[PDB]
């Protein structure tokens, strides 16, 4: 009775799950962007009414691809470079103290030693500045990774600044974004829109804390993969930036040693001036006002009678522990221990002040073996950003006690980017389909 | 009605509307289907949909429907596939939920097609002998 | 050419006061005119599209009528900021010509 | 947001040729649209110049004003210029450059209408 | 005669069998054709097989044979080439001794076939003039 | 060759659900296969359950059982699980998965026969 | 066996001062001349 007959179209509107490999497109640096796509000026974007889809940040495939490219390109931009193979060598140190204060007593060393020059035959003697941190002890220091490998100095012309990237997808392949506010990172979306590709996402390195991200529109936005285990970390996202300023202020002296044929060492010569410890600044009421902001939305999923503690960092390697981030060339380690050190029970112009060290060999990912040498910079350096997150962690977490402490977090890199591409999802068309119909070949 | 310019919805937007009107557009989705180690993947990326499209087009081929986008062919409809009227398909429903609800009937579908299409061309070969 | 004749030329009227303005055609314009609002120093905006359709986002107190060689314009509830001059463009025939327009100001006393 | 900038000399001299440019960003200039130039003088009012189509350059020019105006589209830069020769002194006016459409569906119904209206550029004609 | 399955021949599995037979079963061949510096000669190698693949495809669409498996023509079969006659061919050779009996005359079966198809695309062409 | 291990619980509760599950080896089951389910007891003797088809999720169960019996098939594991809700101690059994199939040509003649009756395993039935 | 056609009633336009095939010839040899140095020995002790 019903003497329908199957027949097949092409072009079907539908879509499946998929992994591919996306590529560039953008607009001397160490994001390499001489190999990029350029972007077209006038991006398109297509809005799926009545489309409800499915998200979840945790296991998006875009964030690893994204981790795996800038490893690569970090591995690529430092290959033409000199290599500080000379350098382990027995160094002469003594203590600096010429103009400096209290707090900065013992962090710079005056080594001298021998080192060869660009004939095979001759040597010379030559001396530097460095680090408590980069020198161990045998009055006879030796560099911290004489005995695991040997560094590549980065090139001084390269600039570490970064640059927006979008990542597009091939054809036959869509990139659907969520539109919809209040969204979580996991579950249903019904707002939905397709995108050619996403928008900028600046590769910040940092740690405990966010820099020169996006905002949300709503209000502060807490996720987590699993909010009742305290083995997950927690992503706070902030409704309004909080300004934090800072500087490394000694006038710092740069000079060239020639260690061989068209190979040239950068040490720091000597230092004008006072010598003063750098350090960082942050507002105070608007760090209160966050605060408030940021425990009233954590009273929503653990109770609104619970008190709510802020402590510091448990512990660990320097990075982990300290606010980590790199401005002006110079690698900062900041200890942020006035800043998350309060508690909150359930019912004008000073700035607190974070002191921080200064380091030059550098470890810049999780890995052992390989390492980097920064050139040092010459003159003051400031700059100034923007806060726009957290990465907390839940400390025990027990029944026994009706409180909870947060601490800062950080150590993988793969949340700095997941914080970014939580509204991103690519899928792959299917445009092949048969339905019922009234003819008959 | 003069001087005034036009555009139309163009890619995958039409998703939401029932089938009726999604198959009315079928050439806006069709026309999008085709377009160091950085640059293996990329040329690696490029001939997997090179080889999907064609492998795409060689399916279309092998059931008669070669060179269209609308092919309706001989095999009837069994109604253990799906039991709803025409009504309630082309007017109250979408290609997603369609294609949801026939995933599991889709091979055997495919066979018959294959089998229909040669024994046609068998029979046309022994009516153009005489 | 087709030519767009507004009436009247100047009117006067008070917050919430209802204010009508008529446009009308040489030749019949099927529904092809659009309604505009334009104030000291800014360019024109459209209040009504196609002569009964109100553009998005404008309040909803302005409407449209009429069709062929009659049209008009209606302000249900004037408001400080709805005192501006008023034109009718019409669209059907090249080329495009608009009305010599209508100004409308705060009423107030003599 | 599309957004439309107009550019050229503010004074021209009369018999002189008076070039202006209108730039066009969020949108691209060789699709389906009809980029309209107009002016407005006073004691005139508002008066429509004419046309230009993007896709096809197809150009429609007001019949008043005759021959005296040439228009042309970069799509490489994203703009439209319009030159009109033979300036004189009726000529001064504030020159708006604008684009009216409409958003629908293929062969069904329309969702939206669209104008910009952008701010345009004042000329005066003197020598 | 419920219940039980069945499995079908294979790839090459006719190739031993007479060209009567092994014709029936051409889509079995048919669907077969298409699915650092060790990556690159992979690449190569599928690239090739494209290659291979819209060659083939090329030199039967320009017979008029686009989109079919068994497209018979209007050249007519020249004695010299074979004089066997189909109780002989169809019944009783495979189709690898066929191959060897005649690989010596198949370019000016190629190219009757190109004119041919030629000749018949322009009196298409004259008579849809009218 | 091909090869069927069952697996499970060997001592199953009244009223409970007794699952089994059979492993295949040497071929795969998304193909043309029948899986059937078979079990043997004391006087009553070799007794048909019901039988599942592998590529298209077919299923069909013995009338006497009702609706105590269903099955699964997975392809990633390359097995097929059996479950039987209501077990009572009629149900104490040795249990068999077997498949049969004919191997031919395409519109030709048949060239071979196929069953396989894996070894199976032994199941009480009691608290 | 190299294969010319005449194309007759053909005029074409030639600029010799653009042609981008010596920009490719340049950077192929280049690129050859780099090459073959790879496998070489390296006159590092030679400076004394
Ligand atoms: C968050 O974002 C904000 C704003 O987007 C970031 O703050 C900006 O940071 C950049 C980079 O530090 C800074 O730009 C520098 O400004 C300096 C002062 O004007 C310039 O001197 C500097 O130029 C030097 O460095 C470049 C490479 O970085 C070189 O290409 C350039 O030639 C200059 O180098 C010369 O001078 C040095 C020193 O004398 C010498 O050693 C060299 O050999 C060479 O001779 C940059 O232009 C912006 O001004 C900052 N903006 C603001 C508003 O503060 C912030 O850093 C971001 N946060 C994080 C964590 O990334
Ligand atoms: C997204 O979905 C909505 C509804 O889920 C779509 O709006 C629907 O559009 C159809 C056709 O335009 C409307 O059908 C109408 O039904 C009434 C029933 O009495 C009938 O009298 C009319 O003649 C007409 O057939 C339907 O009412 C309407 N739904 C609602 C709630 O208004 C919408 O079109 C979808 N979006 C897209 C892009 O397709
Ligand atoms: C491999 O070769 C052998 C023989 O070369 C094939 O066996 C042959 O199969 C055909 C069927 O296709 C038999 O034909 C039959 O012959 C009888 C008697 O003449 C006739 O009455 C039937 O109507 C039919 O025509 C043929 O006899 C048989 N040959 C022998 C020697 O038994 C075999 O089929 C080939 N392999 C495959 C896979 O086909
Ligand atoms: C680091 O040590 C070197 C060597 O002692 C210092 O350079 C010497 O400075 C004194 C006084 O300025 C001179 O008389 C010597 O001639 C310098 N030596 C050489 C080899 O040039 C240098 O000043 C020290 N730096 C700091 C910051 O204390
Ligand atoms: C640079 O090399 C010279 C020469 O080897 C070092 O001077 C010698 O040091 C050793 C032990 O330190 C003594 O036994 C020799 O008597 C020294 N010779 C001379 C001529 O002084 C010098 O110490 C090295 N410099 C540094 C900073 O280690
Ligand atoms: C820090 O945050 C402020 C406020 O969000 C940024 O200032 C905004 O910059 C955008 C640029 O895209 C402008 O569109 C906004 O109008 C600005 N807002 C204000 C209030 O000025 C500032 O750029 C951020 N700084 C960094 C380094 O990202
Ligand atoms: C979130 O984490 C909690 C804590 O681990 C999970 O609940 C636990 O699940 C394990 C599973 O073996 C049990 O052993 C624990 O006793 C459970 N703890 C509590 C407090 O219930 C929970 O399942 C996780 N959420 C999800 C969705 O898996
Ligand atoms: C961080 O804050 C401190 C104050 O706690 C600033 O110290 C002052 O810096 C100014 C520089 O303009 C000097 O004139 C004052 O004498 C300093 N006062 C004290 C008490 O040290 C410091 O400059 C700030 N740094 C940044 C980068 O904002
Ligand atoms: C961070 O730096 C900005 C400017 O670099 C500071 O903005 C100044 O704020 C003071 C308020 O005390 C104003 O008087 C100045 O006019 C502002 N200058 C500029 C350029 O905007 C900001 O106050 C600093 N914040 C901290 C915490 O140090
Ligand atoms: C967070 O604060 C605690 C105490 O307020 C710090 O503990 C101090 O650690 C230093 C360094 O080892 C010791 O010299 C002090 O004696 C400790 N104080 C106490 C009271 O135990 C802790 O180090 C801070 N966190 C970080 C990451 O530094
Ligand atoms: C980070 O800063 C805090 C606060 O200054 C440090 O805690 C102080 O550590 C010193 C040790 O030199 C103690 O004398 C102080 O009593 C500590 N402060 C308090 C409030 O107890 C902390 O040590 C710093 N982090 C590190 C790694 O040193
Ligand atoms: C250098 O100063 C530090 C800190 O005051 C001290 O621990 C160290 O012993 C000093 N070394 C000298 C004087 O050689
Ligand atoms: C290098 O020396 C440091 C300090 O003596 C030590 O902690 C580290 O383990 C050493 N590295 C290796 C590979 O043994
Ligand atoms: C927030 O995340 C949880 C995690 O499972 C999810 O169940 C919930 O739906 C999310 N919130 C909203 C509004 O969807
Ligand atoms: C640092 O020293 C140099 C050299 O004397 C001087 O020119 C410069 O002004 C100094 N920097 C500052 C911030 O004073
Ligand atoms: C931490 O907060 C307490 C008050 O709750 C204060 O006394 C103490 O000085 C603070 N510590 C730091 C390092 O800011």
């Amino acid at each position: 009775a019903e003497n329908l007959w199957v027949t097949v179209y092409y072009g079907v509107p539908v879509w499946k799950d998929a992994e591919t490999t996306l590529f560039c497109a953008s607009d001397h640096n160490v994001w390499a962007t001489h190999a990029c796509v350029p972007t077209d000026p006038n991006p398109q974007e297509i809005h799926l009414e009545n489309v409800t889809e499915e998200f979840n940040m945790w296991k998006n495939n875009m964030v690893e691809q994204m981790h795996t490219d800038i490893i690569s390109l970090w591995d690529q931009s430092l290959k033409p470079c000199v290599k500080l193979t000379p350098l382990c060598v027995t160094l002469q140190c003594t203590n600096v103290t010429n103009n400096i204060t209290d707090d900065m007593r013992g962090e710079l060393k005056n080594c001298s030693f021998n080192m060869t020059t660009e004939l095979r035959d001759k040597k010379q003697k030559v001396y530097s500045l460095f680090y408590r941190l980069d020198v161990v002890q045998i009055k006879e220091y030796r560099l911290i990774n004489c005995n695991t490998s040997a560094c590549t100095q980065a090139c001084p012309k390269v600039s570490f600044e970064p640059i927006p990237i979008h990542y597009c997808a091939p054809a036959g392949f869509a990139i659907l974004k969520c539109k919809d506010k209040k969204f979580n990172g996991t579950g249903p979306c019904p707002s939905v829109s397709t995108v050619q590709c996403t928008h900028g996402i600046k590769p910040v390195v940092s740690t405990q804390l966010l820099l020169n991200g996006s905002l949300a529109e709503e209000e502060v936005m807490i996720r987590s993969e699993n909010i009742t285990n305290n083995a997950k970390n927690i992503l706070v996202q902030f409704n309004t930036p909080v300004q934090i300023n800072c500087t490394r202020p000694n006038n710092n002296t740069r000079k060239s040693i020639r260690i061989g044929p068209g190979q040239a060492f950068y040490a720091t010569g000597d230092i004008i001036g006072d010598i003063r410890q750098a350090h960082c600044n942050v507002s105070k009421a608007t760090w209160n006002e966050t605060l408030g902001k940021v425990v009233k939305q954590l009273r929503k999923h653990f109770g609104n009678n619970t008190i709510i503690r802020f402590a510091n960092s448990s512990g660990g390697d320097l990075e982990v522990t300290t606010h980590s981030f790199n401005c002006g060339g110079e690698f900062f380690y900041c200890n942020t221990s006035g800043l998350f050190n309060s508690t909150w029970i359930s019912n004008s112009n000073d700035s607190i002040t974070l002191p921080c060290r200064i380091k030059q060999i550098i470890n810049m990912w999780q890995r052992i073996g390989q390492c980097m040498y920064a050139p040092p910079i010459q003159g003051v350096i400031r700059c100034v950003s923007n806060i726009t997150g957290l990465i907390l962690t839940r400390d025990g977490g027990s029944t026994n006690s009706t409180t909870e402490t947060f601490r800062p977090g950080g150590g993988d890199m793969r949340d700095n980017w997941r914080s970014e591409l939580y509204k991103y999802k690519v899928v792959k068309i299917e445009p092949l389909g048969v339905a019922p119909t009234r003819c008959k070949r | 009605a003069v001087g005034i310019g036009a555009v139309f919805l163009g890619f995958l937007g039409a998703a939401g509307s029932t089938m009726g009107a999604a198959s009315m557009t079928l050439t806006v989705q069709a026309r999008n289907l085709l377009s160091t180690v950085w640059g293996i993947k990329q040329l690696q990326a490029r001939v997997l949909a090179v080889e999907r499209y064609l492998r795409d087009q060689q399916l279309l081929g092998i059931w008669g429907c070669s060179g269209k986008l609308i092919c309706c062919t001989n095999v009837p409809w069994n109604s253990s596939w799906s039991n709803r009227n025409l009504s309630e398909i082309w007017d109250n429903m979408t290609w997603l939920q369609w294609d949801k609800e026939i995933s599991n009937y889709t091979q055997i579908i495919y066979g018959l097609l294959e089998e229909s299409q040669n024994q046609q061309e068998k029979n046309e070969q022994d009516l153009l002998a005489l | 050419d087709i030519q767009m004749t507004q009436s009247p030329s100047s009117l006067s009227a008070s917050v919430g006061d209802r204010v009508t303005i008529s446009c009308r055609a040489s030749q019949d314009i099927s529904s092809d005119l659009n309604w505009y609002q334009q104030k000291p120093g800014k360019p024109p905006q459209l209040l009504i599209y196609f002569a009964s359709n109100l553009q998005s986002g404008v309040p909803s107190r302005f409407s449209g009528s009429g069709a062929g060689t009659e049209f008009t314009l209606t302000i249900n509830s004037l408001q400080a900021e709805d005192f501006a001059s008023y034109f009718c463009l019409q669209y059907q025939s090249y080329p495009w010509t608009f009305g010599q327009g209508t100004m409308v100001d705060l009423k107030r006393t003599v | 947001q599309v957004q439309l900038q107009e550019s050229g000399p503010g004074l021209v001299k009369p018999s002189e040729t008076l070039s202006l440019t209108c730039a066009v960003s969020g949108v691209s200039i060789s699709g389906n649209y009809y980029w309209n130039w107009i002016r407005q003088s006073p004691g005139k009012g508002l008066e429509w110049i004419g046309n230009i189509h993007g896709n096809t350059a197809a150009t429609v020019y007001n019949p008043s004003l005759g021959s005296r105006v040439t228009f042309s589209r970069d799509t490489s830069k994203n703009q439209f210029s319009l030159r009109l020769d033979s300036v004189t002194a009726a000529d001064t006016a504030v020159y708006f450059c604008a684009t009216l459409y409409e958003f629908r569906v293929y062969m069904g119904e329309r969702i939206s209408y669209h104008d910009y209206w952008g701010q345009g550029l004042l000329v005066t004609v003197s020598a």
